[PDB]
RNA sequence: CGCGGGGUGGAGCAGCCUGGUAGCUCGUCGGGCUCAUAACCCGAAGGUCGUCGGUUCAAAUCCGGCCCCCGCAACCA
RNA sequence: CUUUAAUGUUUGAUGUUCUAACGUUGACCCGUAAUCCGGGUUGCGGACAGUGUCUGGUGGGUAGUUUGACUGGGGCGGUC
RNA sequence: AAUUCCUUGUCGGGUAAGUUCCGACCUGCACGAAUGGCGUAAUGAUGGCCAGGCUGUCUCCACCCGAGACUCAGUGAAAU
RNA sequence: GCUCGCCGGAAGACCAAGGGUUCCUGUCCAACGUUAAUCGGGGCAGGGUGAGUCGACCCCUAAGGCGAGGCCGAAAGGCGUAGUCGAUGGGAAACAGGUUAAUAUUCCUGUACUUGGUGUUACUGCGAAGGGGGGACGGAGAAGGCUAUGUUGGCCGGGCGACGGUUGUCCCGGUUUAAGCGUGUAGGCUGGUUUUCCAGGCAAAUCCGGAAAAUCAAGGCUGAGGCGUGAUGACGAGGCACUACGGUGCUGAAGCAACAAAUGCCCUGCUUCCAGGAAAAGCCUCUAAGCAUCAGGUAACAUCAAAUCGUACCCCAAACCGACACAGGUGGUCAGGUAGAGAAUACCAAGGCGCUUGAGAGAACUCGGGUGAAGGAACUAGGCAAAAUGGUGCCGUAACUUCGGGAGAAGGCACGCUGAUAUGUAGGUGAGGUCCCUCGCGGAUGGAGCUGAAAUCAGUCGAAGAUACCAGCUGGCUGCAACUGUUUAUUAAAAACACAGCACUGUGCAAACACGAAAGUGGACGUAUACGGUGUGACGCCUGCCCGGUGCCGGAAGGUUAAU
RNA sequence: AGGACCGAACCGACUAAUGUCGAAAAAUUAGCGGAUGACUUGUGGCUGGGGGUGAAAGGCCAAUCAAACCGGGAGAUAGCU
């Protein structure tokens, strides 16, 4: 079957990338939860 | 002219077209061609506001001098195109001085035609004038609202406004639908009927014949679960509710005209 | 099996509701009108109020058993 | 007390007219190479329209809920 | 009748035999005119029925060819 | 290594995407592999990705995103102008051969091209966020001209061949060659040139456009392929020479013709129909604000620069996505031989593989299949499944019909091979020779060679000549629905939905309506032959009666009636 | 010319068998329907939870839909086990 998931990174760093996250409100704090709990994995890029 | 195609495949059998042997074949006259962004249907939100309409042909827009400010200057129709955003035919009008511009196409108009705008010119088919310049009686087409706008009355095909009388500073005309309204007299019009007035018995025949124009499939609200619409629901064809639109206002005979502000220039309304 | 309604001159229907006096039309009889019938006009007779019993001063009427008819219901596995 | 007439006064409800509020998704100019917008001329409407507060009506478009128990299973019928 | 409860209604045709089928009669429990009525060539991986043709579907199964099943060596689960 | 078998419009060879060293070499076998494993996409160590011409970055935009100010909104924030981003779109420029354990249109050899700076020489007016041309475009259909490519022949080289034959019409292998420059053809498009004038193009204009005239009949733009050249170069079958025996070094004949011919190219063409088919920049060109002994532009030459990143490997799969070395899914390109209408299909070439558990047995029973006497649906809910029909030309073909169909209806006849008509016809292609000329890639004529259906007659073989693979079951009555089409991804594909058509009703434009606390958008850069909603659902004959109840529309005198 | 006809690629998914601790969390084999169109597909965007979308099934919205997933109200409440 065509699994649930295509992967294109053009589209993941476009949508749930660092800059993506920057842009709105809701988004900066998205990276401000996950900075006080220490995770490394901060976004989704290289 | 209008033609019935032989029933050679199912589907076909019912198309009617109008075949019109004066319009040019070739393409458009390209200085007045701007791009058309299709719409779909959604407002900024993204969101449908206007349903059924999507799909279709991408068609590209030919801006049109509706305003037909140039006066004085004879101008000389050239060739009749096809326009696929308007049901009327829009001629290409060359000027005295080499301005090209396309116009509404009347009915009486061929190539290699005259026409002049203006108060200097006479009561001849094509011709521009201010309202208060025609005589009372007579039909017109492309009337504008407020001078200087443009022009917003009967330009569909076939359509025509017959100016009924005229008391000094304001006019009085009877619309296309049967609608008494009244305009003030330094507004423009155009003489004469809108030509392609045969548009009207065209039976587009194909399902597919719609989808290319950009009708979408409309569902009726019978055959709606009644969480999707008012109307719906029953086990096996039933209705008995109150018609209205899918958002519960009522429909088949109910009046949604609330303006008030522009209520002062209607005379009559329809019957 | 249960619920509601009904049964009234020959026929089709009111009046019961809130008890004491039963009405309308057609039909029938007799008369008149016409050469004769019909129609029309005049007058009159005609109803154990389904049946039985009880309550009541008084019952078509209030209540109950039963007989006949009509409608609804007779469902879910 | 009733019916009433001239005047003065008091506000209310209509009709016509005007321009100054306001509107202007009419034309024109500038800011500005920008169809947004703002300011300025002018034309057209006009104390309307529309907005706010209060108020009556309609209102399953929308939301929060009710929708009994006994019962020889429940529903129906009956009962409290 | 995609509707007819009663009902496998009654008559005719089809079959040796037809509760389904086809054509009719009206006694339409409870068809019906845009929640459309009656027909309709073509079209339909559609529903019901008949005939020809063709066959293991069946009368009644019989044999054979490969893959497992079986035995041996290696690996090595699962439901409970 | 010798045989066997399988795919071969893939199970082959290359990119994008996406993975991220899985690529190559040495070495190791515990853990991974469903078996052992000296094997491997497993562990460890080392090596490998070389670009001015490919792509990205870059120049320029689409859908759309962000959005100085601005408008609007309790706040968050929303919308949007100028701008600025965003390709799957357009825009400058390279091919052949050789070389590696792995990379190469990137490295070497040979031969070329493009965008700019600086300087020199000779000329000359240049110059925008502005104007114009161009870029710049749809579907389908048919033909002509060619090429990739294939076959045959000529020719070169080798063999003459382990059971009968084969010096001959015998056999096998090879017969490969681009970019660029010049020529500018088959073909397509279009009348050029010169003078004058102008309310046209937010200003100007010598450019575009329009309006008058003269002169002459062509000039110009675009254009695959061919022929030369690039190239007495490379390559090249086969030998000659060294073996770590994997391969390296050396040398090297023929290298043309004919025919058939693409879905590729000319063609981003031409004709035709309609539903009527991006934008901006690069480039060309005209000027304004200005600058002129300048600065700049055109042409030639010399020199310099062309940076940063990716580049390995897999890419119809054991490396992507599916927990797995998973019978599934994954866009684009090239795509040969015989048969065949074909990218079907059968068997093969190139190329790559035998699917990572095997060995014996031959029971029931289970799955995929072959055949089956006599009967032929008697089986069963039901002809479900199997069986059967199956191609081409011709003959012939009903009810009914909207006169299109129905219809490939049904039902039939001939199909192989060989000779002959004809040492291969009709036809296609077409050199030499002859002639002319506005002399070249020319035209008439000419006809060898090559290639090649089909029709008929005669003869012959088998039970069977459409023999295999591939390849309709047909007819009759009738319900529903018109028809193509769409739907419950993962039990329902239909009578359900849609449908063109018809009707009703709403909306006069700051339109109704919808999204949105608002602005603002969609509706529509449309405007009543338009647009929204609803009901029905082709076409034909029609569509009766009722306004009591409910809803809606119209008129408001009277009663009643909130806030004030 | 054709929402034209037969029929591969491609897309879809009507019948039967197999499979149901499957090779596979709906596939395979043998047959099917459409196949110039209301066609299909690649790449890139817009619409969002009482909302989106829908040739309309109450189907789809990351294997979950008569109201998605994740965190928080919250150790919700439970005459029930």
């Amino acid at each position: 079957m065509k699994r649930t998931f295509q992967p294109s990174v053009l589209k993941r760093n476009r949508s749930h990338g660092f800059r993506a996250r920057m842009a709105t409100k809701n988004g900066r704090q998205v990276l401000a939860r996950r900075r006080a709990k220490g995770r490394a994995r901060l976004t989704v890029s290289k | 002219a209008v033609v019935k195609c032989k029933p050679t495949s199912p589907g076909r059998r019912h198309v009617v077209k109008v075949v019109n042997p004066e319009l040019h074949k070739g393409k458009p006259f390209a200085p007045l061609l701007e791009k058309n962004s299709k719409s779909g249907g959604r407002n900024n939100n993204g969101r449908i506001t206007t349903r059924h309409i999507g799909g279709g042909h991408k068609q590209a827009y030919r801006i049109v001098d509706f305003k037909r400010n140039k006066d004085g200057i004879p101008a000389v129709v050239e060739r009749l195109e096809y326009d696929p955003n308007r049901s009327a035919n829009i001629a290409l009008v060359l000027y005295k001085d080499g301005e090209r511009r396309y116009i509404l196409a009347p009915k009486g108009l061929k190539a290699g035609d005259q026409i002049q705008s203006g108060v200097d010119a006479a009561i001849k088919p094509g011709n521009t004038l201010p309202m208060r310049n025609i005589p009372v009686g007579s039909t017109v087409h492309n009337v504008e609202m407020k001078p200087g706008k443009g022009g917003q009355l009967a330009r569909s095909a076939g359509t025509y406004v017959q100016i009924v009388a005229r008391d000094g500073a304001y006019v009085t005309l009877r619309l296309r639908s049967g609608e008494m309204r009244k305009v003030e007299a330094d507004c423009r019009a155009t003489l004469g009927e809108v030509g392609n007035a045969e548009h009207m018995l065209r039976v587009l025949g194909k399902a597919g014949a719609a989808r290319w124009r950009g009708v979408r499939p409309t569902v009726r609200g019978t055959a709606m679960n009644p969480v999707d619409h008012p109307h719906g629901g029953g086990e096996g064809r039933n209705f008995g509710k109150h018609p209205v639109t899918p958002w519960g206002v009522q429909t088949k005979g109910k009046k949604t005209r609330s303006n008030k502000r522009t209520d002062k220039f209607i005379v009559r309304r329809r019957s």
